[PDB]
């Protein structure tokens, strides 16, 4: 009876705090700044041989070598320059959800609605793709993997946590909590000490990684929060939402600087994604095709219309050259 | 082009031949997936996912149960879906058909047939007979209802138990009846716990949905 | 990771004989394999190959004819059968494992070898015979005819060790890529037509004769050999 | 109560400053962007 | 005046090859033999029917030897593909699920080669024997005399199709009477049937009467001067269901109602 009030003086206090800080918006720094123009981007590549929908894709750090997931139950490794297949690895179970690459290009990791995350080795003197560890312990789906080096790994879960695991044992480390719902997308920082997850409570926390503890959460979405990218010097959110709305965040004003949307946009959006120096950025949607978007302005600059069902993957090469996206209709496209 | 380059290309091709051979052997077989809620009797229909395999006239079927807002979204490709009800329970009755409302209706779903089972139907004449609890108390309109001039009664069976299944499952039909435009059916049944014949029905209605999809793709609908 | 071979003996000319190898400990259906000869005072030479799916063949110019090689996934063993044997044919033959893809090691690992006793070419030239020296830089260059580099970045030179009584090692694979088990004290570099080996520090187990091999067009060729006397 | 107690204790900065260095960092990296024939790999 | 026809077979032939290629969504085991046939309909358009307008306007010749067989093949073409899609809609309603699996591009292209074998191999010695024997195609001016041909290629071309589809008709409509036994799922299997009827008694009312004519003008001989003035307006009916076909088999999808009012 007492500690509501006190939560709700605390929320006044900090909503007090932040509205004194507003004083400029992106949309009037801007306008001294030339458009993106018109961006045309055309098919080079076409990647074929997946039987299903594909769910998850990711780029190594050499921009040639890349991983897939789909629901017939295999992990391709492709090589975008030639279209030739590298590897085929079967998985234990078809449920597949999310993948990911080592930095160090060693390794590769997924997991799904079995409730576990499997890391494969790459590089053996038999020649064969083994199975190196599984990673027990979450109690809902896994929605998101992602390395930090050859034995971290942080997953984030259905069961409103986050943790980080020691590859060498198994064992958990650090358990983050203080979500309400169902957790979905992760992106960690360019200098491996903080990261930022979303969620279905129309939230998104910032976290410390060497301390488990939550340092920020913001708000705004009106909907479930499906993915998260990370702006390039390390003091920016991209996140998207079923509500059809993009919303920018800084880490140091606390607060919101711009808001991607468009009237004709109906659909929820599946994917997020920044280029290297930060200027477009790159959204997919449920109407079966990608816009480009400029990210001080807030306009449409172009538009990929290549498939024939949702985009749910999307990716940027570590140099910059090239975009890669993936469908239902089991096919991946590479855009330059 | 170099020689390890044409070894690269043959490496390929062949990972394309066995990404091939796999996928007949997948086609094969008919997905399933299982709804329904506890005490509702899911286990015996039939007797992180849990999965079953059975196989009726060689054709072999692959049932799905999970442990539903975000999961669902990757069931959209199955062939039917299972849902199964308690008809013995009047307290809880509303519960099933918010659920069922709120899976016949989900967009990802637009196009999946259902499978209803009404179960426990031996509880509900004991009950309906011993007359220590009434239909009325819970459903104002069971007053007023009336059998159908069309019922076909299992012989020998009281007709006070007749009227109990059929506004029983008229109560479900109404909901899937008010939206769906043609594209997707329900296909109610009463079961028990000592049923056998429920592997058979299932084989029928999937023959059926095959078949509405082979009219279809033909321009005759 | 084992290769044995088996068969040899002593045969008359105009006869024929045939040979096996039997591999464990990998996945033998994934590579491709080779068969390389050396003669008392030759050197290397290579002989013939066929692909992991039996797919391609390739035969040397003086063996064409006379040789066949086969493979048999199954029991994992190979054969090469020879006849109208000539005194030419007196030699050592190795079995050796390859498998090509994006960032693979083709010429890895080797076999122990079997006796058989009897009774356009792109030119890889190596000249020192023998070079005397522990603790000291030693720097062993080869020369080629023609450009091993291709229009995809590639340039395809191989470095080789061969110790007293054992089989050759794979040390570097093309022209600067060090194999794993080797230690750092190695390195390589070269451009076009011309190629050094560079040992920082030499140690007791650095002693044999180096060998260049070139890999853009069949046949394979080998050079002469340079021996390092420490 | 914690939590929000834990939060309010933010060293902040305006909006325009931290929008200002957006903008910087975009244009400092702008000729290394290669999507904003001799060249291109693909 | 009777022109018309021509402008509007030639204007749905194209209608529906052009709903297959630009409306994409449409699985090709299925929706490319419909194109097939669209471009037979629409060579037999474009090769014969403009030319025996010709020889009305003249009431003499001139052409013939070719012409006759170029006529022959593409309406056995038509015929064929016909007879193909009875058979597949049979198979596709007795035995759904091994259809399923079956479906396939290598079935398509199986079908199409199958039909248009069959289609070359009755024009073939039309020339053949009219370039050697003129009495043969001109008789007192242009038609085939020859019984060696009337009485062979027609059962090959007509009668033999026919008893296949009628087979097929009455089995399909009891399969389709069976199953409804066991609600939309029953409603659905009666425009079905209704489709069925409607087709095969627009192909049995169009085609017949030519080739009746046709055999007893032959083997009854019956003043010819009646036959030949029955000829020369029965093979125009005939030629009007070739413009019918793309139709009739089309405009019952809502799909194909929606792009041909769209596109047109
Ligand atoms: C009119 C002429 C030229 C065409 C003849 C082709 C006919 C016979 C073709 C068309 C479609 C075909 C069927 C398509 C699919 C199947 C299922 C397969 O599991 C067995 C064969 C079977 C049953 C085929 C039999 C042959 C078939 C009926
Ligand atoms: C005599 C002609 C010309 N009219 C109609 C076309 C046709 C089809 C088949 C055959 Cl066997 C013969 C003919």
């Amino acid at each position: 009876d007492q500690l509501r009030q006190e939560a709700e003086q605390l929320k006044n206090q900090i909503r007090d705090a932040r509205k004194a800080c507003a004083d400029a918006t992106l949309s009037q720094i801007t306008n001294n700044i030339d458009p993106v123009g018109r961006i045309q981007m055309r098919t080079r590549r076409t990647l074929r041989g997946h039987l299903a929908k594909i769910y998850a894709m990711h780029w190594g750090t050499d921009s040639r070598l890349l991983v897939s997931a789909s629901q017939d139950g295999k992990l391709i490794i492709w090589d975008s320059y030639t279209t030739n297949k590298v590897h085929a690895i079967p998985l234990r179970s078809s449920w597949v959800m999310t993948c990911a690459y080592a930095p160090s290009g060693n390794y590769v990791a997924c997991g799904g609605l079995d409730n576990i995350c499997s890391i494969y080795n790459l590089k053996t003197r038999e020649g064969n793709v083994r199975v190196s560890r599984e990673l027990a312990g979450h109690t809902g789906y896994l929605s998101c993997c992602r390395f930090l080096d050859d034995n971290q790994i942080v997953t984030s879960s259905g069961d409103t946590t986050c943790a980080l695991w020691d590859i060498e044992t198994g064992q958990q480390t650090t358990t983050f909590t203080g979500h309400t719902g169902d957790v979905m997308s992760l992106s960690l920082a360019p200098d491996t000490r903080l990261f930022v997850s979303g969620a279905c409570d129309a939230s998104a926390k910032l976290w410390d990684v060497r301390e488990g503890m939550c340092r920020q959460t913001f708000t705004g979405h009106e909907s479930d929060i499906n993915a998260i990218c990370f702006f390039p010097n390390g003091n920016a959110f991209a996140t998207g939402s079923d509500d059809a709305t993009c919303r920018l965040f800084d880490l140091r004003a606390d607060q919101e600087l711009m808001t991607y949307s468009h009237d004709n946009i109906i659909c929820g959006i599946t994917s997020v994604s920044f280029s290297k120096s930060g200027r477009l950025l790159l959204a997919g949607y449920d109407d079966f095709n990608c816009n480009v978007w400029d990210a001080l302005k807030a306009d449409r600059a172009g538009v990929l219309a290549g498939h024939d069902n949702r985009v749910s993957c999307l990716g940027v090469t570590d140099d910059g050259m090239a975009v890669a996206t993936g469908s239902w209709d089991s096919f991946l496209k590479i855009w330059n | 082009v170099s020689a390890e380059d044409k070894a690269a290309a043959e490496r390929s091709k062949m990972i394309d031949k066995n990404l091939r051979e796999d996928g007949e052997k997948a086609r094969r077989t008919l997905r399933l997936l299982l709804l329904g809620a506890d005490n509702s009797g899911k286990s015996t229909i039939v007797k992180g996912i849990f999965e079953t395999k059975f196989q009726v006239d060689k054709v072999n079927f692959h049932m799905f149960d999970v442990g539903r807002r975000k999961w669902i979204q990757c069931f959209n490709d199955v062939t039917a879906i299972i849902f199964v009800v308690d008809s013995s329970d009047y307290n809880r009755l509303q519960e099933a058909l918010n659920d069922f409302k709120s899976i016949w209706n989900n967009r990802w779903l637009r196009t999946i047939s259902v499978i209803l089972f009404l179960n426990k139907q031996d509880l509900l004449a004991e009950k309906v007979l011993a007359g220590k609890s009434k239909i009325e108390d819970y459903f104002p309109e069971f007053a007023r209802y009336t059998t159908p001039e069309d019922a076909t009664p299992e012989p020998g069976e009281d007709p006070r138990v007749t009227r109990a299944k059929y506004f029983i499952r008229k109560e479900f039909v109404d909901i899937s009846t008010a939206s769906g435009d043609g594209r997707h059916i329900c296909y109610p049944h009463f079961t028990c716990a000592v049923d056998t014949e429920n592997a058979r029905r299932i084989f029928n209605d999937c023959k059926d949905i095959i078949l509405q999809m082979n009219l279809r793709e033909y321009n005759l609908v | 990771v084992q290769l044995v071979e088996s068969g040899g003996g002593l045969v008359q000319p105009g006869g024929s004989r045939k040979l096996s190898c039997s591999a464990s400990g990998f996945a033998f259906s994934s590579f491709g394999m080779h068969w390389v000869r050396q003669a008392p005072e030759k050197g290397l030479e290579w002989v013939a190959y066929i692909s992991s799916g039996s797919g391609t063949i390739y035969y040397a110019d003086t063996v064409k004819g006379r040789f066949t090689i086969s493979r048999d996934d199954p029991k994992n063993t190979l054969f090469l059968q020879m006849t109208s044997l000539r005194s030419e044919d007196t030699a050592m033959y190795y079995c050796v494992r390859s498998i090509y893809y994006y960032g693979s090691s083709p010429f890895d690992f080797w076999g122990q070898g079997t006796t058989l006793t009897v009774s356009s070419d792109i030119v890889m030239t190596q000249a020192t015979s023998s070079v005397p020296v522990p603790g000291e830089s030693v720097s062993i260059s080869c020369r080629s005819s023609k450009s091993l580099l291709h229009s995809n970045g590639n340039t395809y030179l191989y470095w080789f060790l061969q110790r007293p009584g054992q089989s050759p090692q794979l040390l570097i694979y093309r022209m600067s890529n060090l194999a794993s088990g080797v230690p750092d004290r190695f390195s390589g570099s070269g451009s076009g037509t011309a190629f050094t080996l560079t040992i920082s520090r030499l140690e007791a187990e650095d002693v044999g004769v180096y060998y260049c091999m070139q890999h853009l067009e069949y046949p394979l060729t080998f050079g002469a050999g340079t021996k390092l006397e420490l | 109560v914690e939590q929000l107690k834990m939060e309010a204790n933010i060293d902040r900065i305006k909006v325009s400053k931290a929008a200002a260095d957006l903008m910087a960092y975009c244009e400092a990296h702008a000729k290394e962007d290669p999507l904003l024939a001799s060249e291109n790999p693909f | 005046s009777i022109v018309i026809i021509i402008i509007m077979t030639i204007g749905g032939n194209i209608l529906v090859i052009m709903a297959v290629s630009m409306e994409k969504k449409l699985h090709n085991a299925t929706n490319y033999f419909l194109m097939s046939l669209a471009i037979a309909d629409m060579l037999v358009g474009l090769l014969v029917m403009p030319l025996s307008l010709l020889a009305i306007l003249y009431d003499y010749v001139w052409l013939c030897p070719v012409w006759i067989s170029l006529d022959v093949l593409f309406s056995t073409a038509s015929i064929m593909h016909l007879c193909a899609i009875s058979l597949d809609r049979y198979v596709a309603i007795r035995n759904p699920i091994e259809h399923s699996r079956f479906n396939s591009r290598t079935k398509a292209i199986m079908k199409i080669a199958i039909v248009w074998a069959i289609s070359i191999g009755v024009s073939v010695p039309i020339p053949v024997i009219g370039l050697r024997d003129e009495e043969k195609v001109f008789v007192n001016t242009c038609v085939l005399n020859d019984p060696n041909f009337v009485l062979i290629g027609s059962f090959v071309a007509f009668f033999i199709p026919l008893t296949i589809m009628v087979i097929t008709y009455c089995l399909t409509i009891y399969v389709l009477r069976r199953q409804a036994l066991m609600m939309q799922a029953i409603n659905n299997e009666r425009k079905a049937s209704k489709v069925l009827g409607i087709v095969f008694f627009v192909f049995l009312i169009m085609w017949c009467p030519f080739f009746i004519t046709n055999i007893l003008s032959v083997l009854c001989e019956c003043n010819q001067k009646l036959m030949e003035k029955l000829l020369n307006v029965f093979v125009w009916i005939g030629y009007v269901c070739s413009g019918i076909n793309p139709l009739v088999y089309t405009l019952f999808n809502k799909i194909y109602r929606r792009a041909f009012s769209n596109y047109l």
